[PDB]
DNA sequence: CGGGGGACAGCGCGTACGTGCGTTTAAGCGGTGCTAGAGCTGTCTACGACCAATTGAGCGGCCTCGGCACCGGGATTCTC
DNA sequence: GAGAATCCCGGTGCCGAGGCCGCTCAATTGGTCGTAGACAGCTCTAGCACCGCTTAAACGCACGTACGCGCTGTCCCCCGC
């Protein structure tokens, strides 16, 4: 079973979808592979310092409050 | 635990009796009102610090409130805050 | 609209030359008919023609073009196509009518058009045909039709019970509504403490062994209560999925007279027997006797709930372990008169589940809670679980074989202990070792347990560990008999079940094999193909009238598949399997009951010989342990016993 | 909006990358898709703002470009 | 009765 | 009488006090300031919730829900720019 | 003020995107079952805070010297 | 090809940078006291994995058109002096 879903999970309806709520029209088909990048950079640059954040915890589990703190920074600068 | 949801839900009977609140939303009152007392409160603190003063005061906040927030919002709450610390002290 | 073809008969002379029996968007099977591309010319659906015209094709290339298809996929091929088609015929025979109505024609005449329903099929099919050829091909289900349409066993022809309950004593008498067999002692008793307990008022638990009878039990006691005690209002009995046809057939044999229905399928489905089948002039409905599986409810929780049920009947009734579950939810929102749970072992695990079975039966009435428990040895809790014990007993019933029949024959049951292969070693070290290169070459460490023994069952479970096993050997990849045997060498269970294998090939005894991994039964279908092995799987997965037909050929006696593959959680219950003498576990579940349900689906009443059972048990590793616990669990089975 | 079973499996395996090791509360999860979601649409509203401004009704991955480097860089 | 000093423009939500 | 009840105020003023002093934002305190900082989050929260209580009102919902804040946070255009980087768990566009 | 280039508009053509249809696939929900770590509590010891004394370095002011910038001239390089 | 702009070279001025000295304050050293943190153990629950079942969503293909791109011509404005 060879395809991997950390690419494939985000997948053309549900960013077709997105768009629409983003009030976009139309879109090239090559923007979805932009996005997905897009995407994994900013899951990227949050879920670091959420470890990080677990790891002054010197926890194994990752909290919501740990997100949160991670996503407040991170969120205001971006 | 240190939460102010018996606090919104007197000001929510106090200003819209007839509204019902979800948790979620409460929950979102809760971090909203979180956020702006850091932020007022850490804006006061290093404006003390500027002013060398170990000490914050009505005019820190009263300053700090007027720099955080939009100006209709900074002077009807300034107002707010004066006339209830005038209450406050008065008694 | 276009409907898509039973059969093919005489590129581009694909297209131009063939001919194909095709079907209609409005019209039942029946109304099937020989057609051709062109005279049908482009109609809506065509690319079903299509798709059967790509089919056909490959059907060309496989049947007729491929060297190297086999004789006996060949004759699998026609296995396929004549079951098909036979298939296709039985939904050319009507199984129910549902309503009758006369309506005018274009040419200003009128027909009288019965809604019928057809065999293997349901009320998305189902739809209104002139009764002209209903009435001749068959006349059992018109004279059925005509009975269902006018038992009065309708929920407005019953009372609120609840004031008052006469008393019921054991009786020694062929129950006189039955038509399907002939009750023994063991069932007539059923019946007997049955109607006792409904008559102190109760509700109650039916474990007498499983596979002993109880669904004829049931249904005679349910036709009991409906004539002896006016039980006319609706009653709903709640049913593993798989054995809702059996249910059903113990019906169309046991009390065929009956006006009863089973509830499944799309919303579409689902609302034309709501509309058609339950309701008369919408409401009142039709039916005594609702069949429907837990997940159905679900699908109808508060529609249902609006009727008065006058009995809840409850198969597999451990589905019903704790109050919180959404089904015992739904269950105590739902009010009955009665409740009846079914299971030929009362309790899986624990005291708590008990409990709330005995709360489900009459809530709060029994003083069972955690402050008297199960501590493995307590003067205090012996007290109490006989105490408990003693009560309850009025209010259940169970037997064994043991005492019930002696003419059914026992079963050896063994366990296998085996040895790791090098593959088995290396992977179960590199788990307990902490490697995450290992991990790299084939990736989670956050289930040791399952890591572990899914490895120890495995190691094709890790898919890297195919490849670079049939590499090590070169020569596995290369070949189907060198994969055969890179596969089936990398466990030794698998070459001790192998060589048992072969032996029963030889012996031609016929038997069940049970896993909970669904890929190593997978792996396990591939290595009886390979091995050119006929036998059959069933799984959660597959559909019903697959899976159905697939239990009813295996079951067949001219069914050269000798061999059953099974899951435990779709194919550990409910189902009879008389056509094997032996049944093999690959692993045990943390829960003995699992186990001896799987047991009962070889060890029933059906049986015609002394049954054979054998555990594969991997040596010095963690099963034992999970057996040990498995095994205190019975323990507090004999404690209640 | 976005499938929270392939959302988690994608996260799961970038953290899987920092630590190698994790456990997650579902609320994480949650707050993760909630981020994203409005990320990308604000981001999208960007990007549509420069394809009408290039009288383009298609977007095009230089305006996905070019707004990541306006508002985010 | 926690009223408002704001005077501000009227929005319909429905 | 309490010294939210003496200014009238609805909020904890013993909480915030305390927590002036727990937060280390300043090792003294004046007594106006925490009662000034209660005006103020009462002020802040009223002007808010009237317009979430409209939101609601006008969905015909009696809950104030996420969706409702929301409307009303983006609608007026102080609040909108004062929370501009605020997001809205299920709060849709 | 004059001249040239860029901007804008309109037209044609081809491809890509959107829509419909059917079939396949995986998500969504519920249940199974267990273990890990999460969190809490209690106890003890180390570490920092506070106070006092002493010493050395850093800060402030002054002086001297060198580096950088500006200006002028000639040659090189680009542009029309 | 010719002219205008740019760069390089040399001299001089002007100030700032760097160094020295002395004084004062901070840093260091030592001792005392307490509390916070660390460590250990226990109990609870939530997190993880897999199966069962339904159904909706997603995928793939074909058909059609609309939009985007490029080309051409005209006109205005802005740039340069
Ligand atoms: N009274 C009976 N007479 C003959 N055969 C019976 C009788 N009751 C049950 N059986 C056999 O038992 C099989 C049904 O098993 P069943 O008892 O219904 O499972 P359970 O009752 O455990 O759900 C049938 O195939 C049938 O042949
Ligand atoms: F339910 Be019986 F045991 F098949
Ligand atoms: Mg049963």
């Amino acid at each position: 079973k060879v395809l991997r879903d950390n690419i494939q999970g985000i997948t053309k309806p549900a960013i077709r979808r997105l768009a629409r709520r983003g009030g976009v029209k139309r879109i090239s088909g090559l923007i979805y592979e932009e996005t997905r990048g897009v995407l994994k950079v900013f899951l990227e640059n949050v879920i670091r310092d959420a470890v990080t954040y677990t790891e002054h915890a010197k926890r194994k589990t990752v909290t919501a409050m740990d997100v949160v703190y991670a996503l407040k920074r991170q969120g205001r600068t971006l | 635990k240190e939460s102010y949801a018996i606090y919104v839900y007197k000001v929510l009977k106090q200003v819209h009796p007839d509204t019902g609140i979800s948790s979620k939303a409460m929950s979102i009152m809760n971090s909203f009102v979180n956020d702006v007392f850091e932020r007022i409160a850490g804006e006061a603190s290093r404006l003390a610090h500027y002013n060398k003063r170990s000490t914050i005061t009505s005019r820190e906040i009263q300053t700090a409130v007027r720099l955080l927030l939009p100006g209709e919002l900074a002077k009807h709450a300034v107002s707010e805050g004066t006339k209830a610390v005038t209450k406050y002290t008065s008694a | 609209g276009i409907d898509i073809v039973i059969n093919h008969r005489l590129l581009n002379n694909c297209k131009e030359n063939y001919e194909f029996l095709i079907k209609w968007t409005d019209e039942s099977h029946l109304h099937n008919t020989w057609e051709t591309y062109e005279s049908i010319g482009q109609v809506r659906g065509l690319k079903r023609l299509d798709n059967y015209c790509k089919q056909f094709i490959i059907e060309d290339q496989q049947v007729r073009l491929d060297p190297y298809v086999t004789a006996e996929d060949i004759e699998i091929m026609d296995m396929e196509r004549e079951r098909r088609l036979d298939e296709f015929e039985e939904f050319h025979v009507p199984e129910r009518i549902i309503d009758s109505q006369r309506a005018s024609l274009e040419d200003g005449t009128s027909q009288l058009q019965y809604l019928v329903k057809w065999r293997r099929l349901n009320y998305d099919e189902a739809t209104w045909e002139n009764a002209t050829d209903i009435v001749k091909l068959a006349p059992e289900q018109v004279k059925h039709f005509q009975n269902r349409e006018n038992s009065k066993i309708l929920p407005q022809y019953s009372s609120n019970y609840t004031s008052q309950r006469p008393r019921f004593e054991k009786l020694s008498v062929q129950p006189p509504f039955i038509k399907g067999g002939e009750l023994r002692d063991f069932q007539l008793t059923g019946i007997n403490w049955m109607a006792f307990l409904w008559s102190k008022g109760d509700n109650g638990i039916l474990a007498d062994e499983m596979g002993l009878g109880k669904t004829v039990q049931t249904v005679a006691f349910i036709s009991w209560l409906i004539f002896a005690r006016r039980q006319n209002g609706p009653h709903i009995i709640v049913v593993p999925l798989s054995t809702m046809p059996a249910w059903l057939d113990t019906f169309e044999k046991w009390a065929p007279d009956l006006n009863c229905i089973c509830y499944m399928g799309n919303q579409k489905s689902r609302d034309t027997i709501r509309e058609y089948e339950f309701y008369t002039n919408p409401k009142t409905m039709k039916f005594n006797v609702l069949l429907t599986t837990y997940e159905y409810i679900l699908k109808d929780r508060a529609e249902l709930g609006s009727i008065k049920w006058q009995f809840m009947a409850v198969d597999e009734a451990h589905r019903l372990k704790n109050a919180e579950s959404s089904l015992y939810e739904s269950l105590n929102s739902f009010k009955v008169a009665n409740r009846m749970l079914i299971t030929g072992t009362p309790l899986q695990n624990n005291i708590k589940e008990l409990a709330a079975l005995v709360n489900f039966l009459m809530p709060g009435r029994f003083t069972i809670d955690q402050e008297i428990d199960f501590e493995n040895q307590d003067e205090e809790q012996e007290e109490y679980i006989h105490d408990l014990h003693r009560r309850i007993q009025p209010f259940i019933l169970r037997r064994l074989k043991k005492d019930v029949e002696k003419s059914l024959p026992s079963k050896t049951e063994r366990i296998l202990r085996v040895e790791l292969s090098d593959v088995q070693t290396e992977y179960y070290k590199n788990i307990l070792t902490k490697n995450y290169s290992a991990l790299t070459a084939g990736f989670s460490l956050l289930n040791i347990m399952n890591e572990l023994k899914k490895a120890s069952n495995h190691p094709y479970l890790f898919d890297n560990a195919e490849e670079r096993v049939l590499q090590k050997f070169g020569d596995g990849k290369m070949t189907r008999e060198n994969v055969l045997r890179g596969l089936i060498m990398s466990s030794g269970k698998m070459v001790l079940l192998d060589q048992l294998l072969t032996r029963l090939k030889k012996d031609g005894h016929r038997v069940l094999i049970f896993s909970q991994m669904v890929r190593m039964l997978d792996i396990l279908g591939d290595y009886l193909s390979i091995k050119g092995i006929n036998f059959q799987r069933l799984d959660g997965t597959v559909p019903s009238a697959q899976r159905r037909i697939s239990i009813d050929h295996f079951n067949s006696p001219d069914s050269n598949d000798f061999v059953f593959l099974l899951s435990t959680r779709a194919g550990g219950l409910g189902i009879n399997l008389m056509t094997a003498d032996t049944v093999v576990i690959f692993d045990s579940d943390w829960n003995p009951q699992a186990d001896l349900q799987a047991m009962a689906r070889a060890h029933r009443i059906g049986q015609k010989n002394h049954v054979m059972v054998y555990r594969l048990v991997s040596k010095d590793t963690v099963e034992e342990e999970v057996l040990e616990r498995a095994r205190k669990k019975m323990i507090l089975e004999y404690a209640i016993i | 909006l976005i499938r929270k079973l392939p959302f988690q499996r994608l996260v799961r395996e970038i953290a899987q990358d920092f630590k190698t090791d994790l456990r997650f509360q579902s609320s994480a999860v949650m707050a993760l898709q909630e981020a994203s979601e409005a990320y990308l649409v604000a981001l999208f509203e960007d990007t549509n703002l420069c394809a009408i401004h290039a009288k383009r009704v298609t977007i095009m991955p230089k305006d996905i470009q070019l707004a990541r480097r306006i508002r985010g860089e | 009765t926690r009223f408002s000093n704001r005077q501000n423009k009227t929005v319909n939500y429905n | 009488k309490t010294r939210s009840s003496r200014a009238g105020l609805q909020f904890p003023v013993g909480r915030v006090h305390r927590l002036l002093r727990k937060g280390n934002y300043a090792e003294r305190v004046g007594a106006g300031a925490p009662v000034y900082l209660a005006a103020v989050l009462e002020y802040l929260t009223a002007e808010i919730l009237e317009l979430a209580g409209n939101a609601a009102r006008d969905n015909k919902k009696t809950r104030i829900i996420p969706r409702h804040l929301q409307l009303a946070v983006r609608n007026d255009e102080e609040l909108n720019k004062l929370l501009g980087r605020v997001t809205i768990a299920q709060g849709g566009v």
